[PDB]
RNA sequence: CGCGGGGUGGAGCAGCCCGGUAGCUCGUCGGGCACAUAACCCGAAGGUCGUCGGUUCAAAUCCGGCCCCCGCAACCA
RNA sequence: AAUCCCCCGUGCCCAUAGCGGCGUGGAACCACCCGUUCCCAUUCCGAACACGGAAGUGAAACGCGCCAGCGCCGAUGGUACUGGGCGGGCGACCGCCUGGGAGAGUAGGUCGGUGCGGGGGAU
RNA sequence: GAGAGCGCAAGGGUAGAAGGGGGCCUGACUGCGAGGCCUGCAAGCCGAGCAGGGGCGAAAGCCGGGCCUAGUGAACCGGUGGU
RNA sequence: AAAUGUU
């Protein structure tokens, strides 16, 4: 969770629309909503995915933060520079793939990625291969 | 000497032209120019140096000018980015035939491990750098004349194709091999 | 910094745009393009200031054209 | 071609080297 | 990408700038002194020049002087040409000067 | 204005300056140079001040 | 998170008004006198100036980061 | 000249004009080339710049000629976005009507186009 | 294909060069200014061309401070030189 | 002027 060497501390906010299609994996939870997800959920569904797996499982995160918080810390009243940054998110707008699978195609993996995706405050989806299109 | 050593070159290689072609004389093998760079950097100090080694390779040969900034400032010593620093020298074509046989043939074996000038690996591709001397051995002058001899360099270049075409030549005309 | 806010520090903004467009007759010494770096290199009838700025020398009509590689040019074509 | 400044080298070739068999060099150490 | 031949794209290009002036330009090679006037504005050649076109051979440098005091009538023929100059390849010497001073017999006002 | 001068050039004949700057340090030589005062001759003023 | 001061031998300190050149007090070791100690008398060793880079013919000395030690207040799980 | 074809100077379109690979030129033109006093010049060198000129040669440089592996421009059909209208949503946000309409990718494209003036060849 | 450099911060710009090196010199000057961009006033900015007298160049030509945008503050009251 | 000594 180390994103060292910024170019720019403080951030902006306001999104709306998005893209990045299907993935490629066996199975990848896919997105329906737009919310914000911290760097926090997404190591909680790594711990999840991986102790209920057969002390092996294998696993390919597609999402990563960038966008810093603020937070001005507790009793303040309003109208100073905004400071204090703290742990830090991502952005995932209607449908990128989320946490594609190690490929045992049981639902033993089936499973995991119900179990993860009940966490994470976006709806979810399941999905399997059979789109093979053409990129770079 | 000159004209001494420009047939034995044009009477040796008209005979060593059986091995390629014979079509297109004017486009096989030739010599160029001759660079001789003292390279000593150690002027760092007072302008000294600068007239001291300018006597005795510019008494060999033509005069030695002043090709001596260094580019940069890195750490080492202050240099203060120009100064002087290189004392290169160039040869084209009289100087060249006076030179070059007058270290190869009767001055050469003044050095000692006598293994020619060459050992046999100077992996150019195009013309074919050269080079082994340390400064004041045996030039014309007398047995001390300075401080601090510092190493010399020589730079060859051809208009050579293959590292054949110039490793046949100049063992055609000399400059003993291997190690 | 040190722990709080340090900003606030701007400079009210100069103008340099285009004034005199393709057609519109213009009579000499009306100023064409103020700019801040060459971004249109002078044609003929048509010099260059001190900090860039380009001027016209004679009469006539401000005419638009490129170059391609070299750049684009403005110069000022006489009126009959 | 300066024709002031570079040294002299006119009949500094044509000499056996300011005597050439003290200078252990023609027939010296190289032979097999 | 370019082999050295920048002065001769720089000097020329500062040239053209003033175009209420005629230029001429010359070529020296060795049995090839030419010269053309060429008005700039529109792109043509108003009036020729010779080297060999022209004879006057020998072997000699004096028909540098000989091309020039031809350019100086053949410029006054047509009598318009008052004012021009002259450019070249490179350095401004013997062989590209005898042009100028065979242009100034005619009054070319160079 | 540590360093730098106000200084301010007359004549080798006559009368009132011309006005300039100087660096006191790294030229010290009490410069001279040459100029058209209002009696049209192009002579040269030196620093005088 | 904060306010100002400092990094010099084993420890404590001058040298930083303004560019050239490293010293003092305690303290460790070795030889002296004395029946053996204490005290006293001679001599020697122990660094570059926290850490990395800039400015000048020349940085303990002027500039920028990085990290430590001295004191004041409010608080998280 | 006043009908066509190779060469040599100048301009404009402006990389669908370039890099890389192999052949092909001197009878005429051109460049290497031979020398070094003056005409000149090289922080040293006739390597560049300049001078006086047979040979030998077209190998190097330059022009026509070819081959799409690298580059370079690139359709039709769709979709995102949106000028102007109406709707549904606690909140991030979505839908339909009417005019416009990209970027990436696919089939493919080319190893340039063109004037002005001189010297020769078909007379 | 310029991704280096240009006294100092960032953006624009530039090798058909404002970038590095030698040759000679002070236009880092004086009856002076048509015409404009900006603007509540006051301020700031660019400027072809005549006349005087001069530098560099064979000529063509260019020069009234620096590659450009920051290094500055109205009046009143006083000081020193000429008219 | 100038100290101490049973382990």
């Amino acid at each position: 969770r180390m994103k060292y060497r910024k170019q720019q501390r403080g951030r902006l906010k306001g999104a709306t629309k998005g893209g990045d299609y299907v993935a490629f994996g066996d199975y990848g939870l896919v997105a329906l909503e737009p919310a914000w997800i911290t760097a926090q959920q997404i190591e909680a569904a790594r711990v999840a995915m991986v102790r209920h797996f057969r002390r092996g499982g294998k696993i390919f995160i597609r999402i990563f933060p960038d966008k810093p918080y603020t937070k001005k810390p507790l009793e303040v009243r309003m109208g100073k520079g905004k400071g204090n940054v703290e742990g830090y998110v991502a952005v995932v707008k209607p449908g990128r793939v989320m946490f594609e699978v190690a490929g045992v195609t049981e639902e033993q993996a089936m499973e995991a990625l119900r179990i993860a995706g009940h966490k994470l405050p976006i709806k979810t989806k399941i999905v399997r291969r059979d789109a093979y299109d053409e990129a770079q | 000497d000159v004209a001494l050593k420009r047939k034995y070159y044009e009477e040796v290689r008209p005979e060593l032209i059986r091995r390629f072609g014979y079509q297109n004389v004017w486009e096989v093998p030739r010599l160029e120019k001759v660079v001789i760079n003292q390279g000593l950097g150690e002027a760092k100090e007072d302008a000294r140096i600068l007239e001291k080694a300018a006597q005795e390779l510019a008494l060999i040969t033509g005069q030695k000018p002043a090709v001596t900034r260094a580019k940069k400032s890195i750490s080492n010593f202050k240099l203060r980015k120009g100064m002087p620093i290189g004392l290169r020298v160039t040869l084209r074509r009289d100087r060249m035939w006076i030179f070059l046989e007058k270290l190869l043939n009767v001055a050469l074996p003044r050095i000692r491990d006598f293994r020619g000038l060459n050992p046999n690996s100077f992996d150019g591709r195009g013309n074919y750098n050269l080079g082994l001397r340390e400064q004041l051995i045996f030039p014309e002058i007398t047995y001390d004349m300075v401080d601090a001899l510092r190493g010399m360099d020589i730079a060859v270049v051809t208009t050579a194709e293959t590292d054949e075409e110039a490793r046949a030549l100049l063992e055609l005309l000399g400059f003993p091999f291997r190690k | 910094g040190l722990g709080s806010t340090r900003n606030g520090r701007d400079s009210q903004a100069k103008r340099l745009g285009v004034k005199r467009y393709e057609g519109q007759v213009v009579r000499a010494g009306n100023i064409l393009v103020r700019q801040r770096g060459t971004r249109f290199k002078p044609g003929k009838n048509v010099g260059m200031g001190r900090d860039f700025t380009l001027f016209a020398l004679v009469d006539g009509v401000v005419e638009f054209q490129d170059r391609g590689r070299l750049g684009r040019y403005v110069h000022v074509r006489p009126l009959a | 071609m300066k024709e002031g400044i570079h040294p002299k080298l006119v009949p500094a070739r044509i000499i056996c080297g300011c005597g050439n068999v003290i200078e252990t060099y023609s027939t010296k150490p190289e032979i097999y | 990408r370019l082999t050295a031949y920048e002065r001769r794209k720089f000097r020329v290009r500062n040239r053209i700038k003033r175009t209420g002036r005629l230029r001429l330009s010359v070529f020296r090679s060795l049995k090839h002194i030419y010269a053309q006037i060429i008005d700039d504005e529109k792109g043509v050649t108003l009036v020729s020049a010779s080297s060999l076109a022209l004879k006057l051979k020998g072997n000699k440098t004096e028909v540098a002087r000989q091309v020039g005091r031809a350019l100086a009538e053949k410029a006054l023929a047509l009598g318009i040409k008052q004012v021009a100059f002259d450019r070249g390849p490179y350095k401004y010497h013997g062989r590209v000067k005898a042009l100028a001073e065979g242009a100034r017999e005619g009054g070319l006002e160079f | 204005v540590r360093l730098k001068l106000l200084l301010e050039c007359t004549e080798c004949k006559r009368r009132n300056y011309a006005t300039e700057k100087n660096k006191r340090n790294t030229p010290n030589k009490l410069e001279l140079r040459k100029y058209c005062p209002w009696c049209r001759k192009h002579t040269v003023h030196r620093e005088v001040k």
